[PDB]
RNA sequence: AUGACCCACCAAU
RNA sequence: AAACUCCAUAUAUAUAAUUUUAAUUAUAUAUAAUUUUAUAUUAUUUAAUAUAAAGAAAGGAAUUAAGACAAAUCAUAAUGAUCCUUAUAAUAUGGGUAAUAGACGUGCUAUAAUAAAAUGAUAAUAAAAUUAUAUAAAAUAUAUUUAAUUAUAUUUAAUUAAUAAUAUAAAACAUUUUAAUUUUUAAUAUAUUUUUUUAUUAUAAAUAUGAAUUAUAAUCUGAAAUUCGAUUAUAUGAAAAAAGAAUUGCUAGUAAUACGUAAAUUAGUAUGUUACGGUGAAUAUUCUAACUGUUUCGCACUAAUCACUCAUCACGCGUUGAA
């Protein structure tokens, strides 16, 4: 059926294999964060038996690797590159300089100070 | 360096500087390389006083205590008596001005 | 997980039947405090490319899967 | 300062780390308290020490673990995984890296001691 | 582009 | 090029109800200097060197032209041409980028007294920066007996920023120590040095430096530290005696600093990157050498001296001589 197991929209602007992957991931984690922080609270409450516990440790295990955030690397949203990625604009060490150059940026230009 | 000898610190030390750093020297020049010459170079106030400190931060690594701080005192109160190895120093050095001293650049 | 709480780590296994055989599972996913209940078995794990066959041993406990399965090979030589 | 526990020490040296220097079995907090259970005054060194005392100083050393006594236990530990299949077995037999340090460059340290008998 | 090569340093009027 | 520009500096105006409090500030603006005035030597109609006198007067940054190196990038992106579409395209799990004989470059930490470590609560003293993909204060428990410090864990106060948090800046300063060092002590007495003196007996090259390193336990983050992260405690304590020929940065708030500080990238780790401030220098222009622009003379070179060019020898192959 759909490239990714469950079905997703396509990012908006530049979309790239690895920003898709990406995506997914992010797509999927946003709604599993939830799951994600209710399981884990539950292992971690020594207040609890060891069993009921155990059972969601292993849960988690168990859930798919899209179901992380440690997974979703910072891409830049016009490049899709994931290094040197600064986060204040989404972009990375050359979309930057060329945005913030260019004046593609508003309030971004050079620091002649 | 006072309380050994009970007179101006300053003055004494400043007279060690004056009577220590050579008035001249040599310095050995290229001219395209070949046989440089060594014509006498005058060395100024900051430059005489500079390569006295020398002869004696050098002398007060020969003392004991295990402050360098005051091994310079005492450095400084033998020179006051008359004890610097450097005096022998300087007159070598003048010495080595006073022949080579035709290879002056200029009268 | 390394911690006197959160201990240890649980990697789902089919450790169930093979307890009944003792098929040598391939627990490829090596990762796994070697589980200090059961403690007693065999099975092969993927160096990479290949999953290398071993068993259980009164030494193999906090010791984790990967531990016993070398990746890597041996350094050689220069030249000549 | 005599031959105390066999390789002993010398005088002028203050005992509380002296015990951590030559000793190898005791160190650090371990050679501190064991001067506080004898009690001898701290910063105290060797040459006064009544020779008495240095026995009660022998006997509390035979107490808890020191010498060659422990680099056999690590060396048993080192051997443990090493008998097992364990990389540091590959690591230490081969004279490499066993935390995992620069095998490519910095590794001859490792080579230099990393061994079977490590603590040599 | 044709296009695998480069070789010598000695001291003054 | 210079100049305008930005930071920064002097003053002046406006704003802040002086509880966002730093009014010693923060900005918005305006002026200011690429300093000027005068005398005296020199020179030749008026420039330089000294002297004074008026002002606060002083820096950094950005901007690196044309061209050349067919310099670097087809992995920021994009695109031509060419090559694959059941695989050179997409996904999951594990592995790898962390492998190591040797070699290089760059750092860090080092080798102890013109230097290192505890300690200093009327908290000596800063700027810059962060904090709705969060910082996380006081305490509270443990490591540990007091307490402090240090590191984790419990609960989240306040603050989404001139408000509260990271965060009491640290070095300097003071006192205490400190191997070799027999320069020590510790038992005596000795005494107008008392934290000290002196007489006597004793006190047999890696240290209390160095933390590479090795075990064990413990803690962070996250499913997950095993190849492979971080932290600490108890242990371990190699190498290292200022480092050959050789070589690197820097001319003033610069270098140096065992001076700390912040941010970005982090679920998580900086011996790196980018910024901030504290303390704060000697040395100098006179030679060669190298790179550049201005010029001389020469020039057989011109993808230009890393040019170009010459003869022998050695290889293979023509023609034409002697005999």
């Amino acid at each position: 059926n759909f490239r990714f197991p469950i079905k997703t929209k396509l990012p908006p602007g530049f979309i790239n294999a690895r920003i898709l992957r990406d995506n997914f991931k992010r797509q999927q984690f946003k709604e599993n964060e939830i799951l994600v922080k209710s399981l884990k609270f539950i292992a971690r409450n020594m207040n609890l038996p060891t069993k009921l516990r155990l059972e969601a440790q292993l849960k988690l295990n168990a859930l798919p690797n899209y179901m992380r955030s440690t997974q979703i690397k910072n891409r830049c949203v016009d490049s899709g590159h994931a290094r040197f990625v600064l986060s204040d604009f989404r972009l990375c060490r050359y979309q930057f300089r060329e945005n913030a150059l260019k004046g593609n940026l508003p309030g971004v230009k050079k620091g002649i100070w | 360096v006072y309380c050994q000898t009970r007179q101006d610190p300053i003055q004494a030390l400043e007279k060690s500087l004056d009577e220590l750093a050579p008035l001249m020297m040599t310095k050995t020049f290229n001219t395209g390389v070949a046989k440089a010459s060594v014509i006498p170079v005058p060395l100024n106030k900051r430059q005489r006083n500079r390569i006295a400190w020398n002869w004696i931060v050098q002398s007060a690594n020969q003392r004991v205590s295990s402050d360098f701080a005051v091994r310079l005192g005492e450095e400084l109160t033998a020179i006051a008596k008359g004890t610097s190895s450097a005096f022998e120093k300087r007159d070598q050095i003048h010495k080595t001005a006073i022949a080579h001293r035709a290879y002056i650049q200029l009268k | 997980s390394r911690s006197v709480w959160k201990g240890p780590n649980i990697v789902p296994l089919p450790i169930r039947e093979a307890m009944t055989k003792g098929t040598p599972i391939r627990t490829n996913a090596r990762a796994a405090t070697i589980l200090p209940q059961f403690v007693g078995l065999k099975f092969q794990i993927h160096n990479g490319k290949e999953y290398v066959p071993i068993e259980i041993s009164e030494d193999m406990v906090g010791h984790k899967l990967g531990e016993f399965a070398p990746t890597r090979k041996r350094f050689s030589y220069t030249q000549t | 300062v005599v031959h105390i526990l066999g390789k002993g020490f010398k005088g002028k040296e203050v005992i509380k780390i002296a015990l951590a220097s030559k000793f190898y079995g005791i160190g650090k907090t371990t050679a501190e308290k064991i001067c506080s259970k004898l009690g001898f005054y701290p910063w105290m060194r060797m040459h006064q020490l009544s020779e008495p005392q240095i026995m009660s100083i022998a006997s509390e050393l035979s107490t808890m673990t020191i010498e060659g006594d422990a680099r056999a236990i690590v060396k048993d530990n080192i051997a443990l995984k090493r008998k097992i299949g364990s990389y540091s077995g590959m690591r230490h037999t081969l004279h490499l890296p066993v935390r995992g340090q620069h095998t490519r460059n910095n590794a001859k340290t490792a080579r230099k001691l990393n061994k079977i008998d490590r603590r040599g």
